[PDB]
């Protein structure tokens, strides 16, 4: 969601209270929502470096962005109760994400501030790196997984033609222990089945008589055989595929079709039992990866006020939540307000007279 | 966006910051004094205490 | 974002251009600043320009 944060050089100690509700200072005349920010005191460390140390920061800042928003993408294709567009209330750490950034809480026992800002930064750059790494090999496996579902569906998508026939023939439909005879299962449709059941006897020769046993009737195309002898497979293939008799040799397996079968009911039972605990992993991990996005974000607009106001550590900012279709207004009287900060130099393009970064959805 | 003595206000910041550098130098320095006299007593000590006890 | 005081002066009869041939009014306003990156981007910029 849309929010805002700005800051300013604080040459006033009334600014504690004008970060909260200062009524000259206010935005939309006291309605926009306007938190004062939890801000630390962090050291100075350097100047000459300092400066690619921000631009270094706005790159990883960016990348990061990239990182959670992949992570919220991801989580989003999960499909289950986690979408873009329904069930999209995920909860800051278990606290609502408006009510999270309105409520920050700022800490030094993770990452002290007497350790160089960049030492903070490399670390938060590793774990989320590492976050990272687990991620691609979860999507890999879970997702893996997910097309094993998948392709077994393909395996159970289709016609009988491509679809196996475990739990619709019998061992018995054709001639085990065969003399020198083959019941070559030349599925014919219905527009044709009334026409094999007489035809089969002068379709080809060194054959069974009466082998007009049918054994199922399907939709497409109804299923059927008839015994012959092995050479006289070919003759009776090349005689029939005229008279519209498909030909389709199955071959019947108990255990083989037993164990794929298990195999799909033991990946969906193990797939839901990996799917919970995946929602669980994708939720942490989505969730100190934003804090430490906001944690992060607030360093560098630290680092830019610093930068900006003075040798002093005396600066004061503020979320802020304009009303909609009056930020216009809000630009205008917040540059009336801020322009007096400067009253020199700063065309404007980017470089505001105020310090500003936007954060959004 | 400075006034001709808001200039040197913010000179006196990164002068400022330069004498914050020297601090920052002078406690490391003043640091690594401790460690090299502790380092150079222990080696010295040891050489010394050796040279004692081959000749005792 | 740099804040060190500035060397003023101006050129008067521009001298035309060493490469093109523009007699054009010339000055400079130079400062000084202390970073090492400073002294890559900003030197590239002005290149650049």
């Amino acid at each position: 969601t849309e929010f805002w944060l700005i800051s300013a050089p604080g040459e006033k100690t009334c600014q504690q209270t004008w970060e909260k509700l200062h009524a000259a200072t206010t935005k939309n005349n006291n309605l926009a929502v306007s938190s004062k920010f939890n801000i630390p005191d962090l050291k100075v460390g350097t100047l000459d470096v300092l400066v690619g140390l921000s631009d270094e920061l706005a790159k990883l800042d960016a990348f990061v962005e990239g990182v959670v928003k992949k992570v919220a993408q991801y989580m989003a294709d999960v499909l289950e109760d986690s979408k873009d567009k329904v069930q999209e209330n995920l909860l800051a750490s278990g606290v609502d994400l408006v009510t999270y950034i309105t409520r920050f809480q700022w800490d030094m026992a993770k990452y002290p501030i007497k350790q160089s800002l960049k030492n903070i930064s490399e670390i938060i750059a590793k774990g989320v790196t590492q976050i990272d790494n687990d991620l691609k090999s979860r999507a890999s496996a879970y997702n893996n997984l997910k097309g094993n579902l998948q392709n077994l569906e393909r395996k159970n998508a289709g016609s009988l033609l491509t679809r196996s026939l475990a739990e619709i023939v019998k061992k018995d439909d054709f001639v085990l222990d065969s003399e020198y005879l083959v019941t070559l299962l030349v599925v014919v449709p219905k527009l044709n089945h009334n026409d094999w059941i007489k035809q089969y006897e002068t379709l080809a020769e060194m054959v069974v008589p009466r082998s007009s046993n049918v054994l199922s009737e399907d939709q497409d195309s109804y299923l059927c055989n008839v015994t012959l002898f092995r050479k006289a497979v070919d003759d009776f293939r090349h005689k029939a595929r005229e008279n519209k008799f498909i030909v389709r040799d199955f071959q019947y397996n108990e255990e083989e079709m037993k164990a794929d079968k298990e195999e799909m009911t033991r990946l969906s039972t193990d797939k839901k039992k990996q799917f919970g605990p995946l929602v669980r992993w994708l939720k942490v991990n989505f969730s100190e990866a934003f804090i430490a996005w906001i944690h992060i974000k607030a360093l560098r607009v630290f680092v830019e006020s610093v930068l900006r106001y003075g040798l002093p550590v005396n600066f004061q900012a503020m979320l802020l939540q304009p009303n909609k279709k009056s930020v216009k207004k809000l630009r205008e009287v917040l540059h009336e307000l801020y322009k007096h900060l400067d009253s020199s130099a700063a065309s404007q393009q980017e470089y505001y007279p105020y310090v500003y970064y936007k954060i959004d959805c | 966006a400075l006034s001709d003595a808001d200039v040197q206000k913010q000179i006196k910041h990164m002068m400022a910051f330069i004498e914050q550098e020297a601090n920052e130098k002078a406690e490391e320095i003043d640091a690594k004094a401790e460690e090299e006299f502790n380092i150079e007593k222990g080696r010295l000590v040891q050489t010394q205490r050796l040279k004692i006890m081959e000749y005792y | 974002r740099g804040n060190v005081f500035l060397r003023q002066a101006e050129i008067e009869n521009p001298l035309e251009d060493p490469v093109t041939g523009d007699y054009v009014h010339k000055s400079v306003f130079i400062i000084f600043f202390q970073g090492d990156q400073l002294k890559n981007r900003v030197k590239k910029i002005c290149e650049g320009f």
